[PDB]
């Protein structure tokens, strides 16, 4: 299904490449980490020095260590005796505070060291964080915008909105809270044992029991816990599914009584969401208190065993402070690591999501090659096409568009009149044949220069978040204001805006502002007009236009349907009269074309449409 | 600025606030049970070792399992407790805000738009859900570990406690400076993270438009300006980040030595044992490890401010339409529309669209609304479905005003096709069930055929169940039309708002679904926005509408001789 493992080596990967700044991060974490370890003992000898003064003063000056020993032992309980016997102490001495203080001052020195590395290595790791980020939203940006079509018609537009913003966001969240806390624990892990195996190896063994023990208790909490957060997403993908559904249809779901249904189908799934978060987030919390549980088990056991060990004098007494101070520093990192187990697991999701997005397969190799259309002849030779093979939408088709003829392509509604000029502008592949622009082929050329050289007003119109100027700026952004300005006076945009009292700095969007369907549409003209293209497609421009203002629009615009062979596609006859060249396409084949008087005195499919008006 | 943040928690975290202080204990309990394994460790070393007890160092021992014991049963009672207090709170501000947002009207909701509403109840929700998760689990672990290792420490050596009592508000104070200069970091961070999404909802929005134009370059350097701007962001958060650690662990060490120089000078003396060196050590470790692990999280502090910014704007909204007090409810309405002296005027805006519009749609006939782009036909449309209030005059539809309506009868005694419309994913016959939801496939088969859609529906290889885009894109414009046609077909409504809904329909098809809908819709009231003049001949009334107000009302052949306007939409239509 989704590989997890694998998308947390990728992300490791893309966070410490090669050894050039993560190196120098390691290395630099490691001396901390070793230099901030063998501080414990430093102060574990301070405190053996205070111990054995404190013991050595009480005992009487006349007599040796040996004798201390047989004279305790000569005593009652004999158990000091063995006490004393690992002390090494001098009787009558007291404690030494020159020797106290000058360890102290050592390891306050290398405390202070082990400070400026670890400042020094979070800095770089910062640095390094940043830029794998950086990265990271430039690739996601580069996958956009080489995707097909087919990737964003067969999602959702919030669900791939989610994928390509909140999973980006997700990972450096995740990261940022918690590589530097893994970095340290893993070091830390190895160190504290290197210098526990060197205190005492019986103790250390039983510290290091734990890791088999904690292990095995995450492996069986994990194991119950995976399949309640994969649980957990699939609810809540299916609770922003149906949320997006909603809202973006609100005025559907509102009017036709479904609102009821839609509260219904988000209480059932807000439901299932609330449980399954809560079952995982129960489980993948359960980590850190076994961890410490184990840990604290292991702390019992080596406190109970050291201080045996100290009273029979076997160890000292600053080596089991610093012994304990090490269990203490190794139990830590794992109750940690278990603690951010959580925000670990949620981060490896989103990048195994952005890897997804990332992996998918693109249009294709796009040919380094500019467009130059020289004349503008537009030719297609058998060109075949068919969205979700197996059902083919154009078969066989072929025409000829000269450099000046203004193409119209009439027919039924699902004939296939807008995927031919997707075809043309190369949105999709075509399967078989091939389309050339005055002689080369389309698909040999850069899409990006093919689809500058053409400029389409698009059957769905589009706006983005902004002024009327922007968008119809949006065209050719290095205008400057006189050829904006002409270019909505044209398209008749400048006569309704004139009226608004915030004249091309009124705020405009694809699902609302102060604009109508029809200004809309006019908005799209404007842009598509500034843009001067040399190869004009005007996909049902003038479908929400009214009559008497599109016979203001054709006549401004008869100086670019001039010379710049226009691929007009309209239901509206009128608007294609007198057109050079009259397609007339059926179910994705041409049945029959030629000019307006051709097609009235061949009669046949045009005829009929016509005759429509005048009834019968 | 958090004012909203706390104004949400503290509504929408009351129902769960007995598991909070339940949390609150058994963190507070768990807490010091691992303050006080230290404190039996410096019982052993003072009472067995130093005297040579076996037996005590045992006895101590077995206080330390138990001590261990208690500790694991409060963390995982916590643990439990606290997942279910965050997974309520999210749920239940998941579920306010999905209600206040289904109230909005089409302005309300056209002020936040569909993607920022999904964004704000899922994710904005999420982010805050989060911050209380680990406020429960981890933040408070800080505070309570600083108290009771200064509790701990008072009990253990009284004479030696100040050392806590100076090293704990010190760190403080260096956290809180580096948090004073953080957060304003991290709120631009977040605006900025933001403005990229913005960015990247606009390019996949309209991709279909950036590729037509060839805008991909302009696209790459807007977002690569963004994202480096950002990551300038990034890194100073991590600049002032990156001294936390730094500074806890100088402040764990360096009172860690002068400790040991401190409890050395008191043990010289008949003031201290050396136990009491290993509790303070370990209370050290602790205390400043807890403060350590709370502060790494921090990030998660502006993010649900502004995210509760968000939820609190939308959750500040008052919607505009609503059913009175109690309305009206007609039996069975069927009839006219009334539209007396309607004025509307937008929000915002400076001057009126419609200004005393008067006609009356007799029930049972069609009436047609002719006008210029931007005359305001769809306003009308609007306002008869109430999707927005007149302004000035009323409405009436059945002779009662659509104020008087409750707005549940009122729509489904219409069906209407708008001229902005929506498909929803799934099947055809999923989208037509919005129609009906209990519909037969052969009335669904017979809906399709009045659309004229039919044809291409029963030509997929699953029929009804073919499946259907987010917005339809699968589908041709006019395919779209015709499914949207046969929608409100399916409901079979009392009268039919056609807002310009056959323009993308070839002139046969166009005439098939006219004959269709003359046959089926005789008995219902039909108000029909059309700018073809032959269609409207048809109709049992013509109303034309010019600048924003009626200019002309009657038939055809009345208007061409009567209506300047009329007769110049009939002269640029003729052939
Ligand atoms: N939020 C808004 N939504 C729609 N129209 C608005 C809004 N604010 C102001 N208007 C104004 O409302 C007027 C009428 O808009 P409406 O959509 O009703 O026009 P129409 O004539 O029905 O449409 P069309 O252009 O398709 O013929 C426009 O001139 C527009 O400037
Ligand atoms: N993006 C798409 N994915 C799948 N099918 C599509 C897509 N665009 C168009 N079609 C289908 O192509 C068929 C005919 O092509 P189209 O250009 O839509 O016809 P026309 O321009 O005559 O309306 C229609 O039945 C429509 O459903
Ligand atoms: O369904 V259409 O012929 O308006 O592309
Ligand atoms: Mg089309
Ligand atoms: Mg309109």
């Amino acid at each position: 299904t989704r590989d997890f493992k694998g998308s947390a080596i990728r992300l490791a990967r893309r966070l410490l490449p090669q050894r050039a700044l993560t190196l120098a991060v390691i290395l630099l974490g490691v001396g901390g980490i070793a230099i901030g370890v063998i501080g414990p003992r430093i102060l574990g000898h301070a405190t053996d020095l205070l111990f054995n003064g404190v013991i050595g003063r009480e005992l009487p000056a006349g007599l040796t260590k040996e004798q201390a020993v047989e004279a305790a032992r000569a005593r009652g309980d004999g158990t000091f005796a063995d006490l004393l016997s690992g002390m090494d102490i001098v009787p009558g001495q007291g404690v030494d505070f020159g020797a106290v203080g000058r360890t102290l001052a050592l390891a306050l020195g290398l405390y202070l060291v082990a400070a400026l590395l670890v400042w020094v290595q979070a800095r770089l790791l910062n640095v390094t964080v940043q830029r794998t980020m950086v990265a990271l939203r430039a690739e996601v940006q580069e996958k956009i915008h080489r995707l097909p079509l087919s990737y964003f018609d067969s999602r959702q537009r919030g669900e791939v909105l989610s994928r390509v913003t909140n999973d980006v966001d997700n990972i450096q969240n995740s990261v940022s809270m918690t590589i530097s806390q893994l970095l340290t624990s893993v070091l830390t892990v190895f160190a504290v044992l290197v210098m526990m195996l060197t205190i005492s190896p019986l103790l250390t063994l039983f510290t290091v029991v734990t890791v088999p023990a904690s292990l095995w208790v995450t492996r069986w909490i994990t194991r119950r816990s995976q399949p309640l957060f994969v649980a957990q997403w699939r609810n809540t993908g299916r609770l922003a599914a149906h949320l997006e559904e909603t809202y973006s249809g609100f005025t559907i779901v509102k009017t036709f009584g479904h609102r009821e249904a839609a509260a219904g189908k988000f209480a059932e799934l807000n439901s299932e969401t609330q449980q399954s978060s809560f079952g995982a987030q129960f489980f993948s919390g359960l980590v850190s208190p076994a961890t410490m549980f184990i840990g604290n088990l292991s702390y019992v056991a080596v406190a109970v065993v050291g201080g045996l060990q100290v009273a029979t004098g076997q160890i000292t007494l600053g080596s089991i402070q610093a012994f304990i101070q090490y269990v203490r520093q190794f139990n830590q990192p794992l109750t940690q690591v278990a603690g951010m187990y959580n925000t670990l697991q949620s981060g490896i999701a989103s990048a195994e999501r952005v890897f997804d997005l990332l992996d998918t397969e693109e249009e294709s190799a796009d040919s380094p090659r500019r467009a130059d259309v020289r004349t503008g002849r537009v030719e297609f030779e058998h060109v075949s096409f068919s969205y979700v093979p197996g059902t083919p939408v154009i078969e066989d088709l072929s025409l000829v568009a000269e450099p000046g003829s203004t193409v119209a392509i009439v027919g039924p509604t699902g004939a296939g009149k807008t995927t031919l000029v997707n075809l043309l502008m190369r949105f999709y592949d075509v399967d078989s044949g091939r389309i050339t622009i005055d002689g080369v082929d389309i698909a040999s050329v850069s899409r990006e220069s093919l689809r500058a050289s053409i400029g389409m007003v698009l059957q769905d119109t589009w706006l983005f978040a902004g002024t009327i100027y922007d968008n119809i700026a949006y065209g050719r952004p290095d205008a400057d204001e006189d050829e904006v300005i002409e270019a909505a006076t044209a398209a008749y945009v400048d006569r309704f805006v004139h009226t608004l009292p915030n004249g091309y700095d009124t705020r405009v969007d694809d699902d609302g502002g102060a604009i109508s369907a029809g200004e809309k549409q006019l908005i799209t003209i404007a842009r598509a007009v500034l843009a001067r293209p040399k190869l004009l497609v005007l996909d049902e421009a003038t479908s929400s236009v009214d009559t008497r203002t599109e016979l203001l629009i054709a006549h401004a615009m008869a100086e670019l349907r001039r010379d710049r062979t226009s691929f007009i596609i309209a239901h509206r006859l009128s608007t294609i009269r007198d057109a050079d060249l009259i397609l007339v396409m059926d179910s994705g084949r041409i049945i029959e074309r030629g000019t307006h008087e051709e097609l009235l005195a061949r009669h046949g499919r045009y005829w009929e449409m016509t005759r429509v008006h005048l009834g019968g | 600025q958090s004012n909203m943040l706390w104004a949400l928690l503290r509504q929408y975290v009351r129902p769960y606030r007995w598991l909070l202080a339940v949390v609150a204990v058994l963190q507070v309990i768990s807490n010091m049970a691992s303050l006080y394994l230290p404190t039996v460790n410096a019982a052993i070393i003072d009472d067995g070792v130093a005297k040579g007890d076996t037996a005590r160092i045992v006895e101590l021992g077995a206080v330390m399992l138990g001590v261990t014991a208690l500790q694991v049963v409060c963390a995982v009672g916590a643990v439990f407790f606290g997942a279910r207090a965050a997974t309520g709170f999210g749920h239940d501000l998941r579920a306010a805000v999905f209600t206040h947002v289904t109230t909005f009207s089409a302005e309300e909701a056209g002020r936040f738009g569909a993607a920022s509403l999904l964004t704000r109840t899922t994710n904005d929700v999420g982010h805050i859900q989060q911050l209380v998760q680990l406020t429960v689990t981890m933040l408070i672990t800080a505070p309570i570990m600083s108290i009771g290792g200064i509790f701990m420490a008072l009990h253990q050596d009284a004479g030696l406690s100040w050392l806590l009592l100076v090293s704990v508000p010190v760190l403080g104070l260096a956290n809180y400076w580096i948090i004073r200069h953080l957060m304003p970091v991290f709120t631009r961070m977040q605006s900025l993270i933001d403005g990229i999404n913005r960015v990247l909802r606009d390019q996949l929005s309209g991709i279909r438009v950036i590729r037509a134009f060839a805008r991909e370059p302009l696209e790459r350097v807007r977002f690569a300006e963004a994202n480096q701007t950002l990551s300038d962001s990034a890194l100073e958060a991590g600049r002032w980040q990156a001294l936390m650690l730094p500074v806890t662990t100088l402040v764990i060490n360096v009172s860690s030595v002068a400790l040991i120089w401190f409890g050395g000078l008191r043990i010289d003396a008949g003031q201290m044992q050396v136990g009491s060196l290993i509790a303070f050590l370990a209370y050290f470790m602790q205390i400043l490890m807890a403060v350590l692990m709370a502060t790494f999280m921090l990030v998660i502090f502006p993010r649900a401010a502004v995210c509760a910014d968000r939820i609190g704007e939308v959750l500040s909204t008052q919607t505009a339409i609503t059913n009175p007090a109690d309305p009206v409810r007609p039996a069975a309405i069927a009839g006219d529309i009334g539209v007396h002296d309607a004025t509307f005027c937008y929000p915002g805006a400076d001057r009126p669209v419609l200004q005393d519009v008067s006609f009356t749609v007799p029930r049972g006939t069609t009436t047609a609304v002719v006008g210029s782009t931007g005359s305001g036909k769809s306003t009308l449309i609007s306002l008869i479905c109430r999707l927005y209030d007149v302004t000035s005059g009323s409405l009436r539809i059945d002779g009662v005003d659509v104020r008087d309506l409750d707005i549940e009868q009122l729509w489904s005694a219409i069906g209407l096709v708008p001229q902005r419309g929506y498909l929803f994913s799934g099947t055809v016959a999923e989208n037509l069930r919005y129609g009906r939801a209990d519909a037969t496939d052969d009335e669904m088969w017979e809906a399709l055929r009045v659309a004229a859609a039919a044809d291409f529906v029963r030509a997929h290889p699953q029929g009804l169940d073919m499946p259907v885009a987010q917005g339809g894109i699968n589908f041709s414009g006019g395919q779209r039309q015709r499914l949207a046609i046969a929608r409100a077909v399916i409901r079979r409504p009392a009268i039919y708002l056609f807002d310009d809904a056959f323009s993308a329909l070839d002139v046969h098809t166009d005439a098939r679904v006219r004959d269709a809908l003359r046959e089926v819709a005789a008995d219902a009231t039909v108000v029909i926005v059309s700018q073809r003049i032959s269609t409207v001949i048809e109709a049992d009334q013509v109303v034309v509408i010019d600048d924003g107000r009626v200019v002309g009302i009657g038939t055809h052949d009345t208007l061409l001789a009567d209506c300047p306007i009329y007769a110049e939409f009939a002269e640029s239509q003729a052939l």
